[PDB]
RNA sequence: GAGCCCGGUACGUGAAAACCCGACGUCUGUCUUGAUGGUGUUCCCGAGUAGCAGCGGGCCCGUGGAAUCUGCUGUGAAUCUGCCGGGACCACCCGGUAAGCCUGAAUACUUCCCAGUGACCGAUAGCGGAUUAGUACCGUGAGGGAAUGGUGAAAAGUACCCCGGGAGGGGAGUGAAAGAGUACCUGAAACCGUGCGCUUACAAUCCGUCAGAGCCCUCGACGUGUCGUGGGGUGAUGGCGUGCCUUUUGAAGAAUGAGCCUGCGAGUCAGGGACAUGUCGCGAGGUUAACCCGGGUGGGGUAGCCGCAGCGAAAGCGAGUCUGAAUA
RNA sequence: GGCGUCUGGGGGGAACGCGGGGAAGUGAAACAUCUCAGUACCCGUAGGAAGAGAAAACAAAAUGUGAUUCCGUGAGUAGUGG
C-alpha cells in the first residue's frame, strides 16, 4: 500500500538551483560575470562582431527563388510497402495512413527503394521509375489518380 | 513566502563574539569589527601551531648546550658522540635529563666522549 | 483478474464483478505517480500573490536632490528597491502553476494506483450505501465501519446518487468522489476503496472499450 | 513570445541532409576580369561553414 | 485545541411595498381589391459617383513591375453584349452587382454592490493611508507628502498610610502573574551605570597569537593542605606578527568605502520560444491548441507541429540528385 | 431681425469602444531613411458594451465555399528592410 508519503521522485530527477551571487564560498560578488566590462554589465548581441563586417554580412546571399506553386510529394519506399502488407491486397492512401506510413492529408508518390515480393495494387498520386517495374515485375499494377 | 532574516543570520554573530571574549576595545563588543579579529586570530594560531615545533625543538638545545658546556664538551661535538655511539634519546628528553637528574647527564657526555674519533678535525 | 466481492447494507452478500486485469493489475510506477500527484497539487495552487515594483509604488518620479555637491548618496528616487518603503525587485507575480501532463503518463498513473488497493484487498464493492429516499449518516457510519476500519477512505459514487453522497458526506475521514472525476491524488489518499456497483461498472465500461 | 530567425543569416546559409551548415563563397560578384578562371573555379559551390562560427551559425538560423 | 455553551452551518421557510424578468389579454399594425405558374420587345437598377492624372496615407509590401483600400486638387463615364474584382497590363474564363440605411449572440471592461478563495503581506511588510491620511507638514502654484498597532479574562487602573511643592517612590491591596501599573505582551544589540575577582603609574602595543610565573573560583582523590588523562577568569615576561572590501603589475598603505547596533537592500518571471544535458511516458510513431462536458487536479477535442528521403535556383527527378557534351 | 410660447441641451465618471492629431529619450554600438510607435499625451463623441455586418467577398477550374465579429493554427513562414 502506497500513501503520498511514499512517492519519490527518480533518481536523478530534480537537480538543485545553482543559486548566484550568494555569498564568496559558493559564486561569490561577481556571479561568473568576472569584473568590469560590457559583458560584467548587460549582455552583447549574438549578431555583433565589434565593427568588423559579419559572417552574415560579407557572404554573398544564397541563390535563386522559392517558386510558392511548389508541389511536394509525400514519399513512401517500395520497402515499406513489402513490410506493412506481407499478405498483399490493394492498398491506397487511406491504407496507407492508417499503417502510419505517409500523412494523412498528402500528396503520396511511391519510390523504389527497397525489394518487393508480394502481390500488392497500390494506389497513389505518381510513381518513380523503379516503382513502375517493382510493382509491375512483381505481378501487381501501380494506378495512378 | 517572505522571510525575516533575524533567525538565520543571528546564529552566526552569537558565535564570534562568545568565541571573541577577552579581546580589548571594539574587537570584543561588534559583530563586524570581532569578525576580523577572528579572521586574524586563526590564522596567527595555524601560524604558532607550526612554528610551535621549532621554538620548543629550541628550548632544549639551549638547555643541552648548557649542561653540555658544563661538562667542557660542546653541544655539536655531544650531537656527534651520540649519534655515533648509538644512543638516540631525543632532544626533548635530553634536556629533561640535564635539568632534573643532572648525574644520568654526565653519564650520557661520557658515553659521547669515548665514541668521538681520536682527532675530530680529522679527514675521515 | 480480481473477484470482489459485492455486499449490501443488510449484510447479504449479492454478487462478484471482475476487475480487468488490464485496469486493476499494473505495476505501480513510484516516479510516475508521484510527477502526476504533483502536477494536480500544481494546478490546485492558486497564484494570488504579488507586490508592487519601483514602478508601482505611488510616487517618486523626482530626483530627491542634486547630483553633485550635497555630500549624500547619489539617489535618483524615493522609492528605489534600497529605501525603505520603495519597490520590490525580485518580487513574486501572479502566476498559474498547471502544467501539461500527456493524458497516457496521468491515465496510466490512475490505474497503478487503483492496482496497488486491489492486490493489497483494499477495493469493496457496494450496492447501495443506505436505505433509499432518506439519508442518515447513522446508517453509512455503520456500514462502513462493517467493511473497514481504517481512519481514511474514498466512495466512489455515481453522480445521481444522492441518498448515498448526503449520507457519508458528514463522516470524518470518508471523501465522496464521481466515477468520471476519478484521480490519483485522491485514489492514493485513501486506505480503502469503497466503490458503487453501478460507479464500479461505469469505470471499468469507460476504459476497456 | 517566439523567437525571431536572423533574416540576414537566413537569407546566406543552408542545411543539409545530415545538418551540416553550408555558405557560399565570396570574391564572386563583380571586379573579375583579372580573375583567371582557377580562382573563379575554386570559388564557386557551397562550402561547410568552418567549425570556427560554426557555433554563432547556429543560433542565429535557429533563434 | 469545543460537532453536543453562543453566533451559525446542512436543510428548510419568509414580502405589505418598490423594481426586474416572464406569461395571458385589452391595444397596435399587416394580408386578404387577392395568389399560382407562362411569351416577345422599349424603360429602370443609387453622379460630379466610378475611372484617369498630380501629391500623400496604409496595407507583409520603405514607390518598387505596385494590384486592392483611402484623403486633398483637377479632369470626369456608362445602366446589363453595363460596371468592378481575380497583385502592372492585355485577351479568355470565373466570381459579384458599388456609389442607400438598420441589425441581437459569440467579444472587452469594473468607479460601485453581494458572497467567497489564497503552499499572498502581518506593522521598515501590505495600499502612500491597521492610528487625525491624501491628514500633519513643504511650495505662491501645478505639485510633493509622512510617523504612531498588542496591559489584563475582566479595569478588578493600586482604597488607606509614609517621604515629596509636585513628579516619583516605599508599605498595604486587586490580580495566576505588577520580572502585566494606563511610560503597560515577549524585551535582543549598540549605548550607559553600580558591585565583585585578577591586572596595570621605566613604559613604544593593526591591540592578537604560542609559550608562560602569580592570584582567584570549581570537580575529584588523598588530611590540616597536596596532586590530577582535570575545568574556568585574569594575565607579569619572552617569541612571532603591516586592518576588512574594492581595484590593481603592485596597497597596512599617505588609493577608494564603512562611526556603532538592529531591521531592510540585488540572476526573478512570462512564452507549447532556441541550444545543451538529466529523468519519466509512449515508441515508427509522439502530441494536442482553441473549445465542450464535470463546484477539482478528470473526460472529450486530429485543426496543427515534430519524425518518417534527398538533391537542385527552379521546372523536376528520386536512393539518388546537381553541375556537365560525358559512365568524368 | 424683434417678440410671445413649448421641448431640449450645458456638467461629472475608474476601465473598455470609435474617429481624428501625434512626439522623445531609446535600438541601430555614431546617425538623417527605419525602430521606439501610431506608444505617451491631446481633441470629439456615445454605449452597457461599442465598432463590423448581409458580397461590386474568397477561390481556382473543385458542378468549391456563402454576413460580421472573437479565439487556436497557418507563422516568426511567404515576404519586406540604409
Amino acid at each position: 500500500v502506497i500513501k503520498l508519503h511514499d512517492l519519490k521522485p527518480a533518481p536523478g530527477e530534480k537537480k538543485a538551483k545553482t543559486r548566484v551571487g550568494r555569498g564568496e564560498g559558493s559564486k561569490g560578488k561577481t556571479a561568473g560575470r568576472g569584473t568590469k566590462g560590457t559583458k560584467a554589465r548587460k549582455n552583447v548581441p549574438v549578431m555583433f562582431e565589434g565593427g568588423q563586417m559579419p559572417i552574415h554580412m560579407r557572404l554573398p546571399k544564397l541563390k535563386g527563388f522559392k517558386n510558392r506553386f511548389r508541389t511536394e510529394y509525400q514519399v513512401v519506399n517500395v520497402g515499406d510497402i513489402n513490410k506493412a502488407f506481407p499478405q498483399g491486397g490493394t492498398v491506397g492512401v487511406d491504407e496507407l495512413v492508417a499503417k502510419g506510413l505517409v500523412r494523412k492529408n498528402s500528396l503520396v508518390k511511391v519510390l523504389g527503394d527497397g525489394k518487393l515480393t508480394v502481390k500488392v495494387d497500390v494506389t497513389a498520386n505518381k510513381f518513380s521509375g523503379s516503382a513502375r517495374e517493382a510493382i509491375t515485375a512483381a505481378g501487381g499494377s501501380a494506378t495512378e489518380l | 513566502a517572505r522571510v525575516k532574516r533575524a533567525l538565520n543570520a543571528q546564529k552566526k554573530r552569537r558565535t564570534v563574539l562568545k568565541a571573541s571574549k577577552g579581546y580589548r576595545g571594539q574587537r570584543s563588543r561588534l559583530y563586524r569589527k570581532a569578525k576580523e579579529q577572528q579572521l586574524h586570530s586563526l590564522t596567527y594560531a595555524y601560524r604558532d601551531r607550526r612554528a610551535r615545533k621549532g621554538e620548543f625543538r629550541k628550548l632544549w638545545i639551549s638547555r643541552i648546550n648548557a649542561a653540555a658546556r658544563a661538562n667542557d664538551i660542546t653541544y655539536n661535538r655531544l650531537i656527534q658522540g651520540l649519534k655515533a655511539a648509538g644512543v638516540e634519546v631525543d632532544r626533548k628528553n635530553l634536556a629533561e635529563l640535564a635539568v632534573s637528574d643532572p648525574a644520568a647527564f654526565t653519564a650520557l657526555v661520557d658515553v659521547a666522549r669515548a665514541a668521538l674519533p681520536e682527532d675530530v678535525n680529522a679527514p675521515s | 483478474t480480481l473477484k470482489v466481492d459485492v455486499k449490501t447494507p443488510a449484510g447479504k452478500t449479492d454478487g462478484s464483478v471482475e476487475l480487468p486485469a488490464e485496469l486493476f493489475d499494473v505495476e505501480p510506477n513510484i516516479a510516475l505517480m508521484h510527477q502526476v500527484v504533483t502536477a494536480q497539487l500544481a494546478a490546485k495552487r492558486q497564484g494570488t500573490h504579488s507586490t508592487k515594483t519601483r514602478g508601482e509604488v505611488s510616487g517618486g518620479g523626482k530626483k530627491p536632490y542634486r547630483q553633485k555637491g550635497t555630500g549624500r548618496a547619489r539617489q535618483g528616487s524615493t522609492r528605489a528597491p534600497q529605501f525603505t518603503g520603495g519597490g520590490t525587485v525580485h518580487g513574486p507575480k501572479p502566476r498559474d502553476y498547471s502544467q501539461r501532463t500527456p493524458k497516457k503518463m496521468i491515465a496510466a498513473a490512475l490505474r497503478g494506483a487503483l492496482s496497488d488497493r486491489a492486490r493489497n484487498d483494499r477495493i469493496h464493492a457496494v450496492t447501495e450505501l443506505v436505505e433509499g429516499q432518506t439519508p442518515s449518516t447513522k446508517s453509512a457510519k455503520t456500514f462502513l465501519g462493517t467493511l473497514t476500519e481504517n481512519k481514511k477512505v474514498l466512495v466512489v459514487i455515481g453522480r445521481t446518487d444522492e441518498v448515498g453522497a448526503k449520507s457519508v458526506r458528514n463522516l470524518p475521514g470518508v471523501h465522496v468522489i464521481s466515477p468520471d472525476q476519478l484521480n490519483t491524488y485522491d485514489v492514493l489518499n485513501a486506505d480503502d476503496v469503497v466503490f458503487s456497483v453501478e460507479a464500479l461498472n461505469a469505470y471499468i465500461s469507460a476504459n476497456s472499450k | 513570445p517566439k523567437a525571431k530567425t536572423h533574416s540576414g543569416a537566413s537569407k546566406r546559409f543552408r542545411r543539409t541532409g545530415t545538418g551540416k551548415i553550408v555558405r557560399q563563397k565570396a570574391n564572386r560578384r563583380h571586379l573579375l576580369e583579372h580573375k583567371p578562371t582557377k580562382r573563379t573555379r575554386r570559388l564557386d559551390g557551397r562550402t561547410t561553414v568552418s567549425a570556427a562560427d560554426n557555433s554563432r551559425i547556429n543560433k542565429l538560423l535557429n533563434g
